[PDB]
């Protein structure tokens, strides 16, 4: 991880072939391993479409449109088959639905997450990719801390 | 494809011996859609949110993407602390 | 004659809630189990059926005895007592493979059997 | 010169006493990016140079490594492109072909006294033929071909010493040393560092010359009994002593678990005193001024890793008059009195 200090060095080496795992005589049954956790009564409700649908909501990008065409795109190539039999029809539509993907994923926002490690210093909200074309910051020659505070 | 067959030992086999095949045609269907599922994936959960990926556990530290950001990480960071240590014995410690 | 005074404080208390102390006379340094079953006080417990104990090789880790005031005149841990049990607060023994020294032997081991299944610590004085 | 690497060797110790080294490097040309290829044990000390870059890890002492590593870190070594190596591992032929095999301009080396140092001179500049095979055993200097090499009357003045072993502790360290203390019974002013403890493991920052270094537990009993308590904390090299120390010297006692030398070094400069026996602790506390004491298992020790006792003023150093490391454990008692307060 971040190891600021230097960490100790073991002075044990377990072993070349055996786990790390800690001995039987200070497991715990039951607790650990879950073997005797779960006493229904603290479990929640969410009968499987209310915890589906919180799932896929917990984990998207996805707006209105692109999103839309991600749903009906694979009933769409499903469809392809068992109701005609279109052919070239099946890939052009398809490399279309990539491209189209591809060009909304140029998103508007630009969540930092995607830029370089070096960027993470503070601040960078101030810094706005996401409205200013034609940027011209030159931060990314990365070999001095400027200030762009500015 | 129904087929008696008399054995000595322990009894008559009654064989039906379905030969069939998904055919050739149907085998490039099911390539053609799943690579079209693999297109779909690859295009919708690429645009997922990725979570160990985004926080500061992983883009913080570093978090490059490369594996060896860990370890040239961990030789820098002794490296800095080595000169902020020269540069506060710079101004008598 | 050359007798070793054991104890043999039971893990059970009494209803009145004081330790019971047995006091057996057997004579010399053979085997503690051998003395404690030659002189039948209970060692095993639960164990003390045929064949649910190894019977004296040191196999099993049933026949452990906390001991105390036994610095003095015993054998020390064979490797099998410091393996066969390995976090234990070392006051135990196992009472097939330790030995309680010569014939020509004098002294007041107190070895109260039955570690497990017992209520009280007994606040050893911290050696050294 | 401008990039200067380092192939020493030894572990705590020996890395420790490299430091004079690699600050007379530093003052005799202006700007020198050091690097060392240690072994671990080794790295842990670079924290307190602030003159050091990258300090790795090769352990050069193995004779037999793979040679995917060996590889590896020859071209490493080339791929830094150095100007002066310096290695003081103490080996002739073999070595100093690794030493050559680096793109080096001035190959710098120890040498075997024996024959395996049968062509050692064909790749490098410097000779340096050592003394013992065993080179933590000539002492604390252990160096003096070494630096007397270095910054010779060329232009200037050689100053090899600048104010000896000036280590340098981070505030990272300091703040989680100190933590450790004072989850310990001490406070930041008035406690004393130990650090000797009989054990078997290599944190305990020896030597590679020094066999009969570390002093049992009741014979340390009784020193630290016959003493009155200023808070004696102890620093075990690994935890399955720490309650052997609390069977020997008692449960109130407060044992600190340092094993890396720069959390050793931010205990040292907190603590206001040190009853070290012949570690890297001895020489923590000479640097940074500190009251030590100093046991030793015999005078020739003593003065071989402590030749400077008289000029620090505090060090009052104590050894034995027989060998095996039995010390009187009565008259340091008197100027352990007498110094730390
Ligand atoms: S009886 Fe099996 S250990 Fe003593």
């Amino acid at each position: 991880g971040l190891s600021q200090i230097e960490p100790d060095i073991n002075e044990d080496p377990i072993g070349q072939f055996e786990t790390n795992s800690i001995e039987m005589e200070d497991f715990k049954y039951g607790y650990y391993d879950g073997a005797h956790t779960y006493y229904e009564g603290e479990v929640q409700k969410g009968t499987f479409w209310g915890a589906i649908a919180d799932d896929i909501a917990a984990v998207d990008q996805t707006n209105g449109f692109q999103g839309l065409i991600s749903c009906m795109f694979l009933p769409a190539i499903a469809l392809g088959m068992y109701f005609d039999a279109p052919g070239e029809y099946l890939f052009i539509g398809a490399a279309l639905f990539t491209v189209v993907f591809c060009i909304i994923e140029m998103d508007k926002p630009d969540q930092p997450h995607n830029f370089e490690p070096q960027i993470y210093k503070l601040e960078r909200g101030a810094r706005d990719k996401l409205i200013n074309d034609y940027n011209t910051m030159s931060i990314w020659d990365f070999n001095d801390k400027y200030g762009d505070v500015w | 494809a129904v087929m008696v067959q008399q054995i000595e030992g322990m009894r008559d086999i009654i064989t039906e011996k379905h030969v069939w095949h998904l055919s050739d045609k149907a085998i490039k269907n099911v390539y053609m859609f799943y690579i079209m599922f693999t297109c779909w994936g690859c295009l919708y959960f690429g645009s997922a949110k990725d979570p160990f990926y985004d926080s500061e556990e992983y883009r913080g530290d570093g978090g490059d993407g490369t594996g060896y950001w860990v370890y040239e990480t961990v030789c820098i960071s002794p490296f800095l602390i080595l000169l902020g240590k020269k540069e506060k014995n710079l101004e008598m410690h | 004659p050359p007798a070793v005074d054991f104890a043999f404080v039971h893990s059970v208390l009494l209803p009145d809630g004081t330790p019971d102390v047995h006091w057996r006379r057997a004579n010399g340094g053979q085997k503690l189990r051998d003395i404690m079953l030659d002189s039948n006080i209970e060692l095993y417990g639960p164990y003390s059926k045929p064949l649910s104990n190894c019977a004296g090789v040191g196999t099993c880790a049933t026949c452990m005895v906390e001991i105390v005031n036994g610095k003095e005149l015993l054998n020390p841990r064979t490797d099998i007592e410091k393996e066969k049990l390995k976090r234990k607060p070392k006051n135990w023994r196992l009472a097939c493979q330790t030995n309680v020294g010569n014939p020509d032997s004098t002294g007041l081991v107190v070895i109260q059997q039955l570690p497990e299944w017992k209520a009280h610590e007994w606040n050893i004085p911290k050696n050294i | 010169v401008r990039r200067c690497c380092c192939v020493i060797s030894g572990g705590v110790y020996e890395n420790l006493l490299f430091f004079p080294t690699i600050q007379l490097i530093k003052d005799r040309y202006p700007g020198v990016q050091v690097d060392i290829l240690t072994t671990e044990r080794g790295k842990q000390t670079y924290e307190l140079n602030k003159n050091v870059r990258w300090a790795n890890v090769y352990d050069p002492d193995d004779h037999w490594p793979e040679p995917a590593e060996y590889t590896d870190m020859i071209g490493l070594l080339k791929g830094r492109y150095y100007d002066m190596v310096l290695s003081t591992k103490l080996a002739g032929l073999g070595h100093a072909a690794f030493l050559f095999m680096t793109t080096a301009r001035d190959r710098v080396s120890y040498i075997y006294p024996n024959v395996n140092s049968a062509g050692a001179g064909l790749m490098l500049s410097e000779t340096f033929t050592a003394e013992n095979t065993n080179l933590s055993e000539l002492g604390y200097s252990m160096y003096t071909q070494m630096e007397d090499w270095l910054g010779r009357p060329f232009r200037s003045v050689p100053r090899t010493p600048l104010l000896p072993l000036r280590v340098s502790i981070s505030r990272k360290v300091k703040e989680v040393v100190a933590a450790k203390y004072r989850n310990a019974g001490a406070v930041t002013g008035k406690f004393i560092v130990i650090h000797g403890i009989e054990s078997d493991s290599k944190a305990s920052m020896q030597s590679k010359g020094d066999a009969d270094s570390l002093l049992s537990l009741e014979k340390w009993a009784k020193i630290i009994k016959g003493v009155r308590g200023f808070k004696p904390v102890f620093v075990i090299p690994h935890e399955k002593e720490r309650e052997n120390v609390e069977d020997f010297v008692g449960d109130d006692t407060s044992i600190v678990f340092i094993t890396t030398p720069g959390q050793l070094a931010a205990l040292i400069n907190d603590s206001a005193g040190v009853i070290a026996t012949n570690t890297a602790a001895i020489q923590l506390a000479n640097a940074r001024d500190k009251p030590c004491i100093g046991l030793f298992s015999s005078e020739e020790k003593g003065k071989l890793f402590v030749p400077y006792a008289e000029e620090k003023s505090n060090c009052v150093i104590i050894a034995s008059k027989t060998g095996k490391l039995a010390d009187i454990d009565i008259g340091t008692v008197k100027n352990a009195m007498q110094v730390f307060e």
